[PDB]
């Protein structure tokens, strides 16, 4: 399925867990930290 | 005639500010030098004078692929 | 500023018309002769060093400056 | 046969994605073109060679010796090259007219800066990578150009060292296309560093002169009713054989305009041919 | 390689006839333009009033005076091939036959007012060409219309170009294939001074001289067709007119004792003083002898004199051993001497590479 | 494209044989254009005519005249060429470094004969003819052998450094068939170089010394004007003149054109026309002796 992508993209969502709870720290709000990349297209030519 | 095309692609894995790079070995260096001269001559001139004639007989007298 | 026992120690490479603009101007008649010797391209070639270092220090960046040709921020 | 590649500048997104917008019929030449290519080498920064910066001499032969390329592709998010040559199609030729100076159907192509007067190329000088675009002219107006360009400079040099300038400098030189006015040399002391290198020119120009229109009467009279006297004649004979080959201008692309964008307003779709 | 390019243009040196192949048109230039060009070229002699005059009489000559000059691209810029051969393919091959087929285009074109625009026509190009102005420094390579279209007061006519013009069966002519032909003063003799066998391919070349006599000068619109050089053609020009080359040379000549010393006093007895004479002294009272030449002259114009011959790439041939045939067509409100050709295309660029003499 | 054929010689050589079907680069010219041709019309006994040997002014306007080929692949069935026509592409061609020193990127190869350099002669064994393969440059020494032999020509009535570098050459000249031409070509030139400013400029002289006293700019004209200083003060030098109209006149301006007209026509004169761009592709553009390349036209 490459013939119209549109430069489509992906989103990927990632934690960042430390330790569980054994006190009051307190407890806040976790950071919902996330990456976005695009695609390449790459092809090869040559004579023959 | 025909040519043969493969329109691909490709996405990355992980970032790519996490990688380590260091030297492995260089090619010995050979290049010229000791009795070396510049192009000052054929590099044009500069500013001329009365003794240009002296200076010109100075230089054809003297005178009788690395540069410094 | 970096040195506060004395100031330089060449005075007659050190103004802006000492030597520079004088002999290796281009116009007027040995890379770097010519790079540490003009104070226009000295001047461009400092800011593009600081830049690269601020954008490294920021956030690859295209292997250039402080790679690939040796001798050029860290002069 | 192969794809051609450019990389995106980091930082540098909104300015550069909004002059892009504006400006999408930009050229783009490269001496030796290859699979992955960078900004750095195509740019002012590059042209500095034999240990000198480059002149409007130099800037000529790089473009009479580079080849002839356009592209056309205006995304926010995207930039990349595309094959030109006869072989491979070039769907969607579409280009714009940058050079806002009215022009007619059927003209030459040459690259010529007009860095002698009102030359009003903004530059982006926050990096040091610019690429400067020339205008477009006929092979008879930029010989008119020149010719003009080169009387105003002897003229003015006459002036300065005949300390008793002429009071006739212009006449009457105006240009106009079809009932028009050009609004041209409307300045005089502006000065430019561009002319450091056209003395030199001029006057070797009128040295060959002389020495061309004094050989005549040195050899024979024909008209007329431990020095061998063999280098002058030798160097002046090199150096025509030399600008024989530096006067080749001879255009190479070739303009087809279907009717006319610039009947009422220049700067529209404009169409073109690679003949 | 083939391009339809049209022109928005309604009536501007032709008539809505029935539209025929084998026509060139060319790119005229504005007055104004060249008039501004030349006047300091002119170098006086002449008088200026005469060409003032003459625009001022083709302007009102010209149909619709609010449309040229301005406007959007409406205007007198196109001139139809048959104006061109009745001007000046007259004296060229059969002028019993040329006269006729003139009167008759006269009076069945225009047959109110013809007689008047045409010498209008002839009078105005007299005085462009008597005041010694090049028009052919601004014309340039215009394309072929091809096409057979009507409407209600309109006729919008494509262009082609060089490319597989006869191998698109488009299918719109009368035969399957289009009409490829030329008229009768295409072609000049050059057997007299090229027997020799012209085994290659032809050239086409556009050749227009320039003649220079006393207060009388005329145009020559020849149509050269030769397998030599390029660099050859003036030469051949110079060759074939050399009876009237001295004559134009002696008449271009409008608008002394030498130096024989020099070989003895090359070596001996030089006098180099040409700077230390000069930086030390003022030299405002030492300029006593020097040189005097025992004459007076102001202005020596001599490239605008033997100028006199040019010739232009235009047209090619895509296979050589053309045979050309003599035959009669009958077509239109009268039947006019025709010569078909075939394998003739056009094309090319008006790259203007002269050789004077 | 068109492509013309060749008929086969008879008692076909093995040596050679071999050397074609391995070569298949080789520059040549031809006088008639034929698609048939079985002995074409390269041949040294009839370009001979009386016998004595050609000259150099000969041998050049003689490749000035005619056109130019690039020879293609041979096959054993059938010889075939390809000409030079019309600018267009023309694919399935092979060219190599004929010249012993590297050629410049974008350099248009023209035809010389043969006076670098003693070039081996091969001696076919057929009856038709025999094809010697020239070895000279297009323009580099070009331009320098011609400015010699035109040197030569009108005085009558060597060594080359670059790089390190000693190239030598063999003049040739017996023969007045091109003296006529050259003389007519000089004195033509001669007729159209003179102008009505060079008086001007001839009264200028202490104008521009003076101006070029501080300039800086006068070593690198007196260097080689021996003679011309010492024409200057034997010259009228005239006072200002009186022009006949002062607001529509500039004979600066005619002047400038017709040394454009005349540069522009001696340069066509003198140009050979040869359509020939390579663009080289991810190698360097410099050619080296020993290698293989393929054709680009543009």
């Amino acid at each position: 399925e490459l013939a119209y992508v549109r430069d489509g993209v992906i989103q990927f969502e990632v934690q960042q867990p430390m330790i569980a709870r054994d006190g009051p720290h307190p407890v806040d709000q976790p950071v919902h930290n996330y990456m976005v990349k695009r695609i390449h297209k790459r092809s090869l030519s040559a004579a023959f | 005639n025909f040519t043969l095309t493969q329109p691909r692609a490709h996405v990355d894995l992980g970032v790519g500010y996490t990688a380590v790079c260091a030297t492995a070995a260089l090619r010995c260096p050979l290049t010229d030098m000791g009795n070396t001269a510049q192009n000052l001559f054929f590099s044009r001139g500069g500013v001329p004078m009365l003794h240009d004639n002296v200076t010109e007989s100075l230089r054809r007298i003297t005178a009788s692929a690395s540069v410094c | 500023v970096a040195y506060t026992d004395r100031a330089t120690l060449n005075p007659w490479a050190s103004q802006k018309h000492s030597y520079g603009d004088r002999l290796y101007n281009g116009t007027y008649n040995y890379s770097p002769c010519f790079k540490f010797f003009t104070p226009a391209e000295v001047n461009t070639n400092c800011n593009t060093l600081d830049r690269l270092l601020m954008e490294a220090k920021a956030v690859p960046p295209g292997s250039t400056e402080m790679t690939q040709d040796p001798c050029g921020l860290f002069q | 046969p192969f794809e051609i590649e450019v990389l995106l500048p980091g930082e540098l997104s909104p300015a550069e994605t909004s002059a892009l917008q504006k400006c999408e019929g930009k050229i783009i030449t490269f001496s030796t073109l290859r699979h992955r290519a960078s900004l750095v080498d195509i740019a002012l920064s590059s042209y500095y060679i034999n240990g000198a910066p480059p002149d409007t001499l130099s800037l000529l032969e790089a473009y009479r010796m580079r080849f002839a390329a356009v592209i056309t592709r205006v995304i926010p998010g995207k930039l990349l090259a595309h094959a030109i040559g006869v072989g491979t199609p070039t769907p969607g030729l579409f280009i714009q007219n940058t050079s806002p100076v009215d022009l007619c159907n059927g003209d030459y192509i040459c690259l010529l800066p007009p860095v002698f007067g009102s030359a009003d190329s903004i530059r982006l000088d926050s990096v040091g990578l610019e690429i400067v675009f020339p205008l477009t002219i006929p092979q008879t107006l930029m010989r008119e150009i020149i010719a003009k360009v080169v009387a105003r400079a002897v003229e003015r040099t006459a002036a300065g060292a005949q300390i008793l300038p002429h009071e006739v400098l212009r006449g009457a030189d105006v240009i106009c296309y079809n009932g028009r006015r050009y609004e041209l040399e409307t300045n005089l002391q502006h000065r430019d560093g561009s002319d450091a290198a056209i003395r030199t020119l001029v006057l070797n120009l009128m040295f060959s002169i002389n020495e061309g229109c004094l050989l005549l009467l040195a050899l024979i009279p024909t008209l007329l009713v431990r020095f061998p006297i063999y280098e002058t004649i030798s160097s002046w004979i090199s150096t025509s054989s030399r600008l024989g080959d530096t006067l080749g201008t001879r255009a190479i692309l070739r303009v087809c305009v279907f009717d006319g964008p610039s009947t009422v307003h220049p700067g529209d779709r404009t169409a073109v041919i690679q003949v | 390689t083939t391009q339809l390019i049209q022109q928005v243009s309604l009536t501007d040196f032709f008539r809505p006839d029935i539209e025929h192949a084998g026509s060139i048109v060319l790119i005229l230039r504005h007055p104004s333009d060249m008039i501004g060009e030349a006047n300091t070229l002119t170098q006086a002699g002449r008088d200026p009033d005469v060409l003032l005059e003459g625009l001022r009489n083709l302007f009102n000559a010209c149909t619709a005076p609010w449309t040229v000059g301005e406007g959007g691209g409406l205007r007198a810029y196109v001139t139809s091939l048959s104006f061109i051969a009745a001007c000046r393919a007259e004296e060229y091959t059969d002028k019993q036959a040329a006269d006729a087929n003139r009167t008759a285009i006269v009076s069945a074109y225009g047959c109110s007012r013809m007689e008047t625009r045409l010498i209008r026509f002839s009078e105005c190009l007299r005085a462009m060409v008597q005041c010694h102005v090049f028009p052919h420094r601004f014309i340039s390579f215009f394309g072929s219309l091809l096409e057979y279209t009507i409407q209600d007061n309109l006729c919008n006519i494509t262009a082609v170009a060089k490319g597989p013009q006869e191998a698109a069966r488009t299918d719109k002519t009368s035969t399957r294939r289009v009409t490829a032909n030329i008229p009768a003063c295409v072609f000049w003799d050059v057997d007299k001074d090229l027997h020799l066998s012209a085994d290659g391919l032809k050239h086409v070349f556009l050749v227009f001289v320039y003649t220079q006599r006393r207060q009388r000068e005329g145009v020559r619109l020849h149509l050269a067709l030769s397998q030599l050089n390029e660099q050859c053609f003036g030469r051949g020009i110079g060759f074939l007119l050399g009876r009237i080359r001295a004559e134009n040379a002696a008449w271009g000549t409008e608008g002394t004792r030498a130096l024989p010393l020099v070989q003895l006093s090359n070596d001996p007895t030089s006098p180099r003083c040409s700077i230390g004479e000069i930086t030390g002294v003022n030299w405002n009272l030492a300029r006593q002898r020097l040189y005097q030449w025992t004459g007076d002259f102001r202005g020596l114009p001599t490239q605008l004199s033997c100028m006199y011959a040019a010739y232009t790439l235009i047209g090619t041939i895509p296979s050589e051993s053309v045979r050309y045939t003599r035959r009669m067509e009958r077509f239109g409100g009268y039947n006019v001497p025709t010569i078909w050709l075939e394998g003739v295309v056009w094309g090319g660029t008006n790259t203007w590479n002269e050789c004077y003499y």
